[PDB]
């Protein structure tokens, strides 16, 4: 021997003391609300509200305004003969080039 | 030694430390530098031991010939300028001279035995009462001298202070020795900052002297010189460990702590005059001294090494004695990272 | 047991003022970022008759 | 797994700068403490201060 | 207040307050004796103040409450193990005797405290400086072992450097046979286990070394049981002796500063008592460590500082 | 962004102030409400980012993480509920206060707006973790794990800091605004070959990169499962975060010092997952999945194409969720057997049918089964990765065959076969273990439901 | 089935003189606990004629 | 500079390199740190008296006052590492080391 050492305890089993055991704690009230709490907070409230909340967020990345307004450009464009996408994204006008 | 001839004495070393800051004569620094060498001498021997003694003897050798050199430089700074005004020296060969003899005053590499020689042989106030003081006077006159300090010299003994405390820190197992090696490297980064900001060395000085004394502090209130030692600390008041552990973490530069703010004012500091090799190395080279403070925190806080039987009996008892303005050196030295712009107010 | 029953719980209070500090907290700091209010090129507009800030 | 990984991998970045920190750390240290082999020491720095710095 | 610098600069010189009396008579005798006896007759004719014999229970006696704690709490060794099986394989005798030791030290430093703050004299049953007795009989007999003794001495040296000596060795000298009989009489099984090579053994500890080491020191006064039933011949005897012996002469207002801040402060007495020597005996694994004080921390009034418990009593905690 | 940092610094003084047997009960309780709290950020606009103030702004590449933080939270919370039974109040309210530390850290790094906070607080993620490791780890190799984490970590950060300040200093400021509207290419000389190298390699530390990428498997290895958690799911995405924000300044740089980085990346796809094949310890193979997962998000960030961008979120967000996943099963299995051994226990389909369902769930979910945001993710840098070159579809073809091998290769040989005969401690599953693998697994399958969410602002 | 803690054999390694030892430091010894080394130790006149 | 100020400054060269350099004895090396002294208050004097600085003709006594302090300063030292040791050597100040 080298120390005065207290041997390795055996592991507590949580269903000898109590057969209803969520896991939580060896209290069985404390056990039975955190298991209750985590279940009805998070499954609930998070899960449920969370996914609802995200499918009924507003388009505020205005895919649904983009898809108007090309339909809006493409009708116009067409309607006077124009091309539907333009060659220069700028005005060669207002770009001077080097010379 | 009588309570009033030591509080006498640390009034010498302190009056002669505030001579040299406020004197504009060489003189009257020589002689503030005197005076509180003579009275510092007695602080190292107050606990008489052969240690002690053979402690004492080194810093007084080494303090000496610093003076001599230091007068040297004075005499010769006289013989082509004729002025005694502590300003910019006229002449390179005493500038030399007073570089030289302000770095050994300091303890800057190749001038660096004595700090660990000495911080072991004396005891915890004593390191504690040199470290900070001995180096807070010549670091001033350092300052009022910076815009003549040759940077290629300065940054030479700065590198290699830095590179030294880190290896001797990495070797070393004495606490008092860890502490001293901890010293060199931090004055390393001190005078690389030097010839660009003194702003930031005296910044460094007060982060610097903060953590120290925390450390040293907490040191005596855990009556423990050796790892070993420290490493019953947690059997008896474990607060004092973990205190000591995030101590040991801001001395390592580690955000958010208060120890990186010195280290990040200085990089931007030398990065803005189109420097990046010199704060490239200093900061990895810290990494050494981290690595020592995170060893030393392993066995005091992070692991629980086997106590004794008689600890008992030391639990049982209370201590007496209580230190002064530990929580508030404990609390600037982890904490005042979002308060870094007050380095305006130091300006 | 009332005072029992705050003198346990209490500290559910914490996060919800937090969470009600942190909103005015927010609006606070909106209220310093009002430099280009109704001055963009893109949402310039005329105020309605009963009406003083574009928004607040 | 052993030849890159557990071996070469270990030997190039971590192992061979931790020698290298040891074995500096090691001569810089290794000093016996005697006053006369440092003061010459700090006269060699003196006169290489002195000649080679200008 | 407390004492300290404030008090000495402001004029609580010790030797104001020593007189002839003011003498740390240390009574070291022999076991089984009447030197408990001979000691409180002492101590009441001299009007001095007697410390019974150190223990486990008197270092947790001066802490809290008086009412000793638990053996596995403090101390963690017990004397009726010793006698039973002394040369157990849980090292229980070099444990119990390091803790003898440690709080013969704390009662010196108690000792000292007590006379040099109110300048009466202190009479002990037995000292730090006798202590090495009972350690050299048990590595005679085999029950402790070289590095158990050469630890003893490491920490009675860097421990026992400070303080001053004591006395007297009033070395009750009662043969073995009669300590052996009066030991029966006694009728303590216990204590009726003991072997006489072990007796033996603590006689010749004190004859060949602890008495040349005394007396050179101070003055030794033997008597035997007869001389020792006289307590009046062993005052006269006591008041009789005047010399230059021992450092007290010596001793300056400085110095007697120095040692009251010392044992004032019972952290700095016990500092070397727990020297990192890892003995199989003494040391304490980590798990069992942090149990112990865990469960030292539960106890009733210990979790904070005295004045700082409230379920022992303690109020206006919120301004103090 | 006060609104969710403000409740974490009062889950710290209501945890000091809960009652002993309480202090679970709180903390995730309001772990949960802040979460639900913190799901409002998904909410972005598609041309800039919600720049709630000077200091803290969301973008579409900074909510999911947010949100996967504070998620991630309550199941530390829970496994630290597993493994801490024994523990003192006072040890574990300073270990809830870690776990809290981190998380604020943590959020603080994700909404910051400017570089230098971004790497002060990147930085300050260290201390939490170290602690964490190095005192509630069960091994002797913890003390060893903590230091290589740290070395690692500072020796690939402090160039970064250097190359920060350098930048501040030339440009004029490290806000990310300005840095992006104003940015200029950088030339093709050795000093912006070496910031460029300080930058990235920072990051690629932190990542980690093949052949820098030990301290992964000696660390997590060696934590607790609260910190095994939030290793691999939270901290790991730190490297591909600075990433995806530090590459606006480092064009066109980055088309020309990109390939050593490349060709590692893909190698080490391909040795990792050979290290799986082969692996008796069940945390060092889930640590190399982990390494493998990253060094693809790597690939995808260097070559650097909208397409590559969207990849890497997904695949980061659907890794942290699986790896917590999966750390989280191996941990039931080791406190059930107190061993990590891969081959110790069998037939523990026979003998727990549920966490076998949860082990067959995680195993499907790590190689990429359709249509799991891991597949989403994996196939957009596929084919991003193809449209650079035509041979890395041969590279990751056969990393997604190893990959298949080797989680199928863990599931069968945990779960299927003959139990051992001398294990006669397997206890029924508890309610808290299977409530936790549901809450890892549900959001997984909701986010395929809905990928627009976590697929970055190229979206 | 517990959390492992340092030993002996671990405190000794961090107790040496100095960490790395070689040979001069193996030579070297630890300085003694309270740093006072132990000691290592009249005049007589013959007078008349 | 004229050839004397080469010789004082030669002279204050060689005592300081023979302080750096011990050979046996503590005493030697406080005998060449208190010429080093005598140079600097050699040069200080002719300097001052070259240049008729009035005012600065007390500099060189209180240099020699401060000088000769440190000298009792040492060898106070050096008696009491003698009272120790036995001898002046400075081979026995090897207990601390770095
Ligand atoms: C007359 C003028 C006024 C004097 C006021 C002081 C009390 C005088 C009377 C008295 O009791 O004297 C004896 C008393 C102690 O007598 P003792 O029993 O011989 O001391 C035993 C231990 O050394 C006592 O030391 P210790 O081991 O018990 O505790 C360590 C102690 C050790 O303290 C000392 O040794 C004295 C201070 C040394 C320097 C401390 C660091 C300074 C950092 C400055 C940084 C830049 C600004 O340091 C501290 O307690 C904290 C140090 C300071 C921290 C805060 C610094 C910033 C403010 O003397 C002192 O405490 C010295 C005070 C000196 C004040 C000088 C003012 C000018
Ligand atoms: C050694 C054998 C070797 O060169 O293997 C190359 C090979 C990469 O394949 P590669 O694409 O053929 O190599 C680059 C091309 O030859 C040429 O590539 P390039 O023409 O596209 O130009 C890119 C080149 C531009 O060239 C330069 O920048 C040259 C100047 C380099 C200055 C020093 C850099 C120091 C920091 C490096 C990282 C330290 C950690 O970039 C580099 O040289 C970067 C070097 C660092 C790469 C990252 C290493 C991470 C750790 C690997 C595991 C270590 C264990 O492996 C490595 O780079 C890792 C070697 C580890 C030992
Ligand atoms: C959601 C399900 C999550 C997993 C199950 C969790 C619950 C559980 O333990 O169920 C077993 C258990 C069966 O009862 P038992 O016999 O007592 O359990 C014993 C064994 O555990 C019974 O275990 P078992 O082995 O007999 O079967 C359990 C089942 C449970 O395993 C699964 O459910 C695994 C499913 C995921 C596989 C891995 C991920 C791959 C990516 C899929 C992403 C799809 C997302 C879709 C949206 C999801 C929104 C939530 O596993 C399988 O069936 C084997 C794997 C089957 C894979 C099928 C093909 C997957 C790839 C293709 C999917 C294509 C879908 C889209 C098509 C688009 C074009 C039309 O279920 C229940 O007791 C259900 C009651 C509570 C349900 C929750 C509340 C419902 C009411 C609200
Ligand atoms: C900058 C730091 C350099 C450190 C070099 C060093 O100490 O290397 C160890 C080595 C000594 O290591 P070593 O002596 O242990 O090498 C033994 C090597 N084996 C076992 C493979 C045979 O030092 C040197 O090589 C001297 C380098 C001098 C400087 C050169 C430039
Ligand atoms: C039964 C077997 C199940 C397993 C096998 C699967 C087999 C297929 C099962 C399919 C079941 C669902 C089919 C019906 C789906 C109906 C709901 C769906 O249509 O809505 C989705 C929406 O679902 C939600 O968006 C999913 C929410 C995902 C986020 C949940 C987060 C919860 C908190 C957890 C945090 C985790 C952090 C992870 C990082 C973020 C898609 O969005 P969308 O159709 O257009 O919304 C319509 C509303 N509009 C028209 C106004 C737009
Ligand atoms: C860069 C130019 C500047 C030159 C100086 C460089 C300083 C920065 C490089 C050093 C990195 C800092 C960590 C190394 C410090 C010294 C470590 C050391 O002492 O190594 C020996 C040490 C002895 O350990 P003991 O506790 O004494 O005994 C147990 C033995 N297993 O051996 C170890 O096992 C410790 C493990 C340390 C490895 C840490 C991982 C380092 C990672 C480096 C990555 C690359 C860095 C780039 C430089
Ligand atoms: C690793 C070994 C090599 C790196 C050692 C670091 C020591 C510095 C060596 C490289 C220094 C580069 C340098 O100074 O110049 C970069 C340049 C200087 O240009 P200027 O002079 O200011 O103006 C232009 C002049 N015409 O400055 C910058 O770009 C800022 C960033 C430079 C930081 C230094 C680069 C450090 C190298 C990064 C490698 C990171 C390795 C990570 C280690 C991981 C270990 C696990
Ligand atoms: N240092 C020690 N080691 C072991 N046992 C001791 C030590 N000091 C005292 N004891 C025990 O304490 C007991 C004290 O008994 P004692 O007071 O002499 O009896 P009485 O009161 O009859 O004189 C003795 O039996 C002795 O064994």
């Amino acid at each position: 021997i080298r120390l005065q050492e207290d041997p390795d305890p055996e592991d507590e089993n949580l269903y000898e003391k109590n057969p209803d055991s969520h896991g939580y704690d060896k209290d069985p009230i404390v056990d039975l609300w955190n298991m209750r709490v985590v279940f009805f907070f998070g499954f609930s409230i998070v899960l449920v509200l969370g996914s609802t909340f995200v499918a009924y967020l507003p388009d505020y990345r205005m895919q649904e305004w983009a898809r108007r307004e090309a339909e809006r450009l493409v009708k116009y464009r067409e309607a006077n003969g124009l091309p539907l996408m333009e060659s220069n994204c700028f005005d060669p006008n207002k770009i001077q080039l080097p010379e | 030694m009588n309570p009033i001839i030591y509080t006498t004495l640390i009034m010498t070393v302190m009056s002669g430390t505030m001579l040299v800051m406020i004197s504009s004569h060489w003189l009257l620094i020589w002689i503030g530098f005197e005076m509180n060498l003579l009275a510092m001498i007695p602080v190292l021997m107050k606990n008489f031991n052969p240690r002690a003694t053979e402690a004492a003897t080194k810093y007084f050798l080494t303090q000496a010939t610093a003076s001599m050199m230091l007068m040297m430089a004075i005499i010769i700074n006289l013989l082509y300028s004729g002025q005694w005004t502590i300003t910019k020296m006229f002449n390179p060969v005493a500038m030399t001279m007073m570089t030289m003899a302000l770095a050994m005053k300091l303890g800057l590499s190749p001038f660096h035995f004595w700090v660990p020689e000495v911080t072991q042989g004396i005891s915890l106030q004593a390191g504690l009462l040199l470290l900070t003081w001995q180096k807070l006077a010549p670091l001033s006159v350092l300052c009022q001298i910076s815009q003549s300090i040759n940077p290629n010299l300065m940054l030479t003994m700065a590198m290699l202070s830095i590179l030294i405390g880190g290896w001797g820190g990495l070797n070393q197992t004495q606490l008092r020795k860890i502490m001293a090696y901890s010293s060199i490297a931090h004055m390393g980064w001190m005078t690389a900052v030097l010839p660009y900001n003194t702003t930031m060395t005296i910044l460094n000085l007060l982060i610097y002297i903060t953590m120290t004394l925390a450390m040293f502090m907490l040191l005596i209130h855990s009556s423990a010189t050796t790892t070993l030692s420290l490493s019953h600390t947690w059997n008896k008041m474990p607060v004092i460990t973990s205190l000591m552990m995030v101590t040991l973490l801001s001395m390592g530069g580690l955000p958010p702590l208060s120890g990186f703010m010195p280290k990040w004012m200085i990089i931007q500091e030398m990065t803005k005059n189109e420097s990046i090799i010199m704060p490239t190395l200093m900061a990895m080279t810290a990494l050494l001294n981290l690595y020592f403070y995170m060893r030393l925190a392993y066995s005091s806080s992070l692991t629980m090494f086997p106590s004794t039987n008689n600890m008992k009996m030391k639990w049982q008892f209370e201590h007496t004695k209580q230190m002064k303005l530990l929580p508030t050196m404990i609390v600037l030295s982890t904490l005042v990272l979002p308060m870094t712009p007050a380095l305006s107010s130091l300006n | 047991n009332v005072l029992q029953i705050v003198r346990d719980h209490w500290v559910h209070i914490l996060v919800p003022v937090g969470f009600v500090f942190g909103c005015y907290l927010d609006r606070r700091s909106d209220e310093k970022l009002t430099a280009f209010r109704n001055k963009s090129l893109l949402f310039k507009r005329e105020l309605r008759p009963n009406e003083e800030v574009t928004w607040k | 797994s052993s030849l890159l990984d557990l071996i070469w991998l270990e030997t190039i970045l971590p192992k061979t700068t931790s020698f290298i920190q040891m074995k500096m750390s090691i001569m810089v240290s290794n000093q016996k403490g005697l006053i006369k082999l440092y003061f010459l020491s700090f006269l060699i720095t003196i006169m290489i201060s002195m000649t080679l710095f200008n | 207040l407390q004492y300290g610098p404030l008090a000495f600069v402001l004029g609580e010189r010790t030797t104001r307050k020593l007189t002839e009396t003011s003498k740390v008579i240390t009574v070291d005798g022999n076991i089984c004796s009447g030197k408990g006896r001979l000691a409180r007759e002492i101590a009441e004719k001299l009007g001095l103040r007697h410390f019974p014999e150190a223990g486990i229970h008197y270092a947790d006696s001066t802490t809290g409450d008086g009412k000793p704690l638990d053996v596995q709490l403090s101390g963690n060794c017990s004397l009726e193990k010793f006698y039973d099986d002394p040369k157990s394989n849980d090292g229980n005798s070099y444990r119990l005797q390091s803790w003898l030791y440690a709080s013969r030290l704390l009662q010196y430093a108690d000792a000292l405290e007590h006379l040099l703050s109110t300048g009466q004299g202190v009479v002990l049953e037995r000292s730090i400086y006798s202590d090495f007795v009972f350690l050299e009989a048990m590595y005679r007999q085999g029950f402790i072992r070289k590095q158990c003794v050469e630890h003893y001495n490491e920490v009675k040296k860097v421990t026992a450097c400070e303080y001053l000596p004591p006395h007297v060795v009033v070395y009750v000298d009662v043969p073995v046979p009669e300590i052996q009989s009066r030991i029966q009489k006694k009728g303590n099984p216990h204590e009726m286990k003991i072997t006489a090579a072990y007796l033996q053994d603590i006689e010749n500890a004190y004859k060949k070394t602890f008495l040349p080491e005394m007396s050179e020191k101070c003055e030794v006064l033997q008597y035997s049981a007869r001389e020792a039933e006289d307590a009046e011949k062993v005052v006269e005897d006591i008041e009789y002796l005047k010399c230059d012996k021992g450092p007290w002469p010596d001793q300056d207002d400085r110095t007697f500063h120095r040692l009251r801040m010392l044992v004032q402060n019972k952290l700095e007495v016990l500092n070397y008592t727990t020297i990192p020597v890892y003995l199989p005996e003494i040391t304490i694994g980590a798990h069992q460590s942090d149990r112990v004080f865990q469960k030292f921390t539960e106890l009733p009034g210990r979790k904070y500082s005295p004045g700082y418990n409230e379920d022992v009593g303690d109020k206006w905690i919120w301004l103090k | 962004m006060l609104k969710i940092i403000i409740p974490t610094t009062m889950l710290l003084p209501m945890t000091w102030m809960s009652k002993h047997n309480m202090i679970w009960i709180n903390a995730t309780v309001h772990s949960l409400l802040i979460s639900l709290i913190s799901l409002s950020l998904l909410n972005q606009l598609g041309e800039n980012s919600l720049n709630f103030s000077l200091t803290f702004f969301s973008d579409s590449l900074s909510a999911p993480l947010l949100v996967l933080t504070t998620w991630l939270l309550p199941l530390m919370l829970m496994a630290s509920q597993s493994h801490l039974s024994k523990e003192t109040t006072t040890r574990k309210k300073l270990y809830i206060t870690m776990l809290i530390l981190l998380q604020l850290f943590l959020i603080m790094t994700f909404t910051a707006t400017e570089l230098i906070l971004f790497y002060i607080l990147f930085e300050a993620t260290l201390v939490p973790t170290l602690i964490i490791i190095t005192r509630w780890g069960n091994q002797t190799e913890r003390l060893n794990a903590g230091l290589y984490f740290l070395f690692y970590t500072l020796a690939g950060s402090l160039p970064l800091l250097v190359a920060l300040v350098y930048i501040q200093n030339t440009t004029g400021s490290l806000n990310f605004l300005i840095i992006h509207y104003w940015s200029h290419p950088l030339s093709n000389s050795w000093s912006n070959i070496f910031m460029w190298l300080a930058c990235i390699m920072a990051f690629m530390v932190k990542m980690p990169l093949y052949g820098l990428h030990l301290w992964l498997p000696k660390a997590h290895v060696e934590a607790p499962i609260a910190g095994s958690m939030v290793l691999a799911a939270v901290l790991l995405k730190l490297g591909g975060y600075g990433m995806m924000r530090i590459t606006t300044i480092l064009n066109p740089l980055t088309n020309y010092m990109a390939y050593p980085f490349l060709m590692l990346s893909m190698w080490g796809m391909i040795m990792t997952s050979s290290i799986c094949l082969r692996q008796t310890d069940l945390k060092s193979l889930i640590a190399y999945s982990s390494v493998s997962h990253m060094a693809l998000v790597i690939v995808a960030i260097m070559i650097q194409t909208p397409w590559s961008f969207m990849g890497a979120t997904a695949l980061m967000i659907a890794h942290g969720l699986t790896s917590s996943m999966l750390f989280c099963l191996a941990n039931t299995n080791y406190e059930r057997v107190h061993s990590r051994t891969m081959i110790l226990a069998r037939g523990l389909q026979t003998l727990l049918p549920l966490m076998a369902t949860w082990w067959l769930v995680a195993s499907l979910t790590n190689l990429a089964l359709p249509p799991s945001i891991n597949l989403i993710g994996e196939l957009f840098i596929i084919t991003a990765s193809f449209s650079w070159s035509n041979i890395t579809i041969i590279l990751m073809g056969m990393n997604m065959m190893i990959t298949a091998l080797y989680s199928l290769y863990m599931l069968i040989t945990t779960q299927r076969g003959k139990y051992t005969h001398h294990i006669n401690n397997i206890k029924p599953s508890f309610t808290r273990e299977n409530a936790l693998m549901a809450l890892h697994i549900l959001p997984l399958l909701l986010l395929t439901l809905n990928p627009k969410m976590i697929l970055g602002p190229l979206y | 089935a517990r959390q492992w803690q340092p030993d002996v054999e671990w405190a000794e390694q961090f107790g040496g003189a100095v960490m790395y030892p070689t040979k001069e430091t193996a030579h070297w010894k630890p300085p003694p606990w309270n740093d006072v080394d132990p000691p290592k130790d009249n005049l007589t006149l013959n007078f008349g004629p | 500079m004229p050839l004397v100020y080469m010789n004082i400054i030669m002279a204050f060269a060689i005592a300081l390199a023979g302080l750096l350099m011990y050979r046996s004895h503590l005493m030697s090396s406080l005998l060449c740190l208190e010429g080093m002294m005598l140079s600097l208050f050699i040069m200080s004097t002719l300097i001052i008296l070259n240049t008729h600085f009035t005012l600065a003709n007390m500099m060189p006594i209180i240099l020699l006052v401060f000088a000769a302090c440190e000298a009792a300063l040492g060898l106070s030292l050096l008696v009491m590492v003698s009272n120790t040791y036995g001898t002046d050597y400075v081979q026995n100040l090897n207990l601390l080391q770095c």
